[PDB]
RNA sequence: AUUAAAAAGGUAUUGUUGCCCACCAAUUUUUAUAAUAAAAAUAACGUGCAGUAAUUAAUAUAUUUAUAAAAAUAUAUUUUUUUUUUUU
């Protein structure tokens, strides 16, 4: 899943900053998942991957 | 690495589900606050 | 004592005023009703004469005495003024509700006019043509969100 | 599951009604407009019902009855029952 | 509410596309925000901090002329004091982050050597190599320091160990000589530092500095190690780093290194930081 | 055209990436220079020199 | 009572007594 | 030559020019019809300004009072903000 949450760094200043939900598998018995907000979509999938 | 565990890129490194949610917590704390 | 209040006003409001106000004349208190705020100076004292008009009606009939002191009809503010009886001498010597009678409100009426008409204006506020969104629940044909009929 | 808006089905998919009324009435806000109901009658065990509901149906040439079906909400509050077609 | 109108421009000669959406926006709630920062080659290569791959020839061949780095960044920072160039605080920063680029391994040590009384007998080939492997996994970034830390301790040791601690301690707290001889010998032995002494002089400094502090060898739990809340870098327990009125309208106005300098739409009365106003008389 | 002059001899360099190191970047009350070099200012004068 | 929201209220924070209340 | 740095709440959510509270008209709908039935939808008009530690802090019970939010007193209490003598 992607997503948006508002991000207040101050009373003025309001950044977009989106949510990543992801895991990684391999058929061969090893999995992981991850989660992560960051600025950026880019940001936010290699941060959670 | 460089500096600490708690703290990646861009801010605190939010663990529990209430930081996923309401990420002004992972920065945002009073006036007296820098990176 | 003094109750300001402005030229709009429901009926509802000039009952309940109007006991007010004539329970305050009835405990030896200074009584004085005021509009600082309206959108001309007819409507004004038709305030004025509403209130009073019920304020006779109604302290007539718990009998309680007081006499009508000062009108002033200016410019920024249209007011009149009540006192009540001193004592139950005052009262059995001068037994009297004593209200403004039509020569009294339209000559301070006319004074009101022509004072308003000298500094040039008419009212302190005026009524908006802004139509806020309302509903009027069922009806039998189309309207739109303010209340006015589909041509 | 609402089980208390189906009412006037008595424990039935689809209804008749006979035709009296149409009204228009406003939604709740933020929806603005005119959603036209049908006041509606019929019978059961010799009572005379008055089922209201929304006129959302095509109508013809000038016609009685119609077929009432139910639920979903809709944005008029109180408006529970549904026109399917009109006889 | 005469809400304004921005026309969108096209991409143009000398008016690219990624320019375009840099420097325009057409939302004018958005106007007048601040500064936005980017970075190309060598920047975006510091602040990314990508480790590269090894691969084929030319990066072997540069893995082989490397050389000594934390030399050439001092070399780096001392040129400053050539005629031409200035003495730059980031030359520094580099120089630093080279000879402490270890630092927090040294201070695990310190932990192993102070922080636990009766650690058996370090000098045992069998404690030491607990310690040696432990050690060489901090390093690397294989574990946390304070899973190493937590796995030190509960390590395997002797038989009956507290009865037996029985027959030297009173109190269970041994003499910690032959521990920090063994934490210098493991990186020693270990390659940890590319000039010798710097294991050794680190690790006793670090002790010597808090050999002065209130309950010195005690830690809280929560602080000693990496956990998500941390103490502020001057604190952090072996660590290294143990007019008035006009200012804030002043600002550029001392001896000011910069970084994109001001511009006259954007500064109306400065006139430059090497700029002497009221200049003394000089030979 | 007369503008012709005024077209890209070569391609601009893109930005690719995020906020160069030390960057001045604001939080709730933060007096923020662009200007001034973060790292290089708070060098201390004694050893770089006025 | 007034069977809707007046006020759109939403409180982020999730204290573990709220919600897991079998074992707190 | 006299002083100043460090402890604090939001029913709002680019956030006090923020939101809300009751009475006061129409209507809509169910019924167990108490000055003037009750309850629920609701977007007028008019009075205020009850509430958000919010201009005499609030909350609950109790008794009283009443244009309308509510107000007075009696108890408990913090979903209110803290200020701290180990025999002087
Ligand atoms: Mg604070
Ligand atoms: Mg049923
Ligand atoms: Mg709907
Ligand atoms: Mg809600
Ligand atoms: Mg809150
Ligand atoms: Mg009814
Ligand atoms: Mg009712
Ligand atoms: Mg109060
Ligand atoms: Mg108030
Ligand atoms: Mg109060
Ligand atoms: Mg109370
Ligand atoms: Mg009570
Ligand atoms: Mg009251
Ligand atoms: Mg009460």
């Amino acid at each position: 899943a992607y997503d948006m949450r508002v991000v207040k760094f101050s009373p003025k200043d309001h950044r977009q900053w989106i949510y990543c939900v992801l895991y990684v598998g391999s058929g061969k018995g090893i999995a992981g998942w991850g989660r992560a907000v960051a600025p950026s979509t880019q940001e936010a999938k290699k941060e959670a991957i | 690495r460089q500096h600490d565990s708690g703290v990646n890129q861009y801010g605190l490194k939010p663990t529990n589900a209430y930081d996923y949610i309401n990420p002004t917590n992972l920065i945002n704390f009073g006036r007296g606050t820098t990176f | 004592i003094d109750h300001t209040f402005r030229d709009a006003v429901d009926a509802h409001f000039v009952g309940w005023r109007s006991k007010k106000i004539v329970e305050d004349i009835r405990r030896r208190h200074p009584v004085k009703l005021t509009i600082k705020e309206f959108q001309s100076p007819e409507c004004a004292i038709g305030k004025l004469r509403e209130m009073c008009q019920a304020m006779q009606h109604y302290a007539q009939e718990k009998v309680i005495y007081h006499h009508f002191t000062s009108i002033v009809a200016n410019d920024r503010e249209a007011s009149i003024t009540f006192a009540p009886a001193l004592p139950m001498a005052k009262s059995d010597s001068w037994k009297h509700i004593k209200y403004p009678g039509e020569k009294e409100w339209t000559n301070a009426l006319r004074r009101m006019e022509d004072a308003c008409r000298k500094s040039g204006r008419y009212g302190t506020y005026a009524k908006s043509n802004k139509l806020k969104l309302r509903s009027l629940g069922q009806t039998s044909y189309r309207v739109d969100k303010y209340g006015r009929k589909m041509d | 599951l609402f089980f208390l808006r189906m009412w006037f089905l008595y424990g039935c998919c689809l209804r008749f009604v006979l035709f009296v009324l149409c009204y228009y009435m406003s939604p709740r806000l933020p929806s603005s407009g005119n959603r036209r109901v049908l006041y509606a009658v019929f019978y059961l065990y010799n009572f005379v019902w008055m089922l209201r509901c929304f006129f959302c149906c095509f109508i013809g040439l000038v016609m009685s009855l119609f077929i009432i079906e139910g639920g979903g909400f809709v944005d008029l509050p109180g408006v529970k029952y549904y026109t399917r077609i009109v006889s | 509410a005469k809400r304004r109108v921005i026309v969108p421009i096209h991409p143009t000669p000398n008016f690219p596309a990624h320019f375009i959406k840099s420097a325009f926006t057409t939302d004018p709630l958005k106007e007048k925000q601040k500064a936005r920062f980017s970075s190309g080659g060598e920047a975006m290569r510091e602040v990314q901090d990508i480790p590269k791959n090894l691969e084929g020839e030319r990066s072997r061949r540069d893995l082989a002329s490397r050389g000594d780095t934390e030399f050439q960044a001092l070399v780096e920072f001392i040129e400053g004091a050539s005629y031409d160039q200035l003495i730059s605080g980031r030359r520094f920063k580099k120089v630093y982050d080279v000879l402490s680029e270890n630092d927090d391994m040294f201070i695990w040590l310190c932990h192993t050597a102070m922080s636990v009384l009766n650690p058996g007998d370090m000098r045992s080939r069998l404690i030491y190599n607990h310690l040696r492997i432990l050690a060489e996994s901090v390093a690397s970034g294989e574990m946390t320091q304070r899973t190493a830390f937590r796995f030190f301790e509960s390590a395997v040791r002797s038989p009956a160990y507290r009865e037996i601690a029985k027959r030297q301690l009173e109190g269970g707290a041994a003499t910690r000589l032959a521990g920090i001889s063994a934490a210098a010998d493991v990186m020693r032995r270990m390659g940890l530092t590319r000039r010798p002494m710097s294991s050794y002089f680190e690790l006793y400094q670090r002790i010597v500095e808090r050999s002065e502090a209130m309950t010195p060898w005690g830690f809280p739990p929560l602080f000693q190690f990496e956990e998500r809340l941390s103490l502020e870098p001057r604190l952090k327990f072996f660590s290294r780093a143990s007019g008035h009125v006009m200012t804030p309208h002043t600002t550029l106005h001392g001896r000011r290194i910069f970084w994109i300098p001001p511009t006259w739409n954007r500064a109306g009365r400065f006139l430059g930081p090497h700029v002497t106003l009221y200049p003394g008389m000089t030979p | 055209y007369y503008w012709s002059r005024y077209r890209m001899p070569t391609q601009m360099p893109k930005f690719d990436g995020p906020a160069p190191v030390a960057a001045p970047q604001s939080m709730n009350s933060t007096k923020t220079n662009e200007f001034i070099d973060p790292i290089d200012d708070k060098f201390p004068m004694s050893i770089r020199g006025p | 009572l007034k069977t809707l929201d007046v006020r759109e209220y939403r409180p982020l924070a999730m204290p573990i007594e709220f919600r897991f209340y079998q074992r707190y």
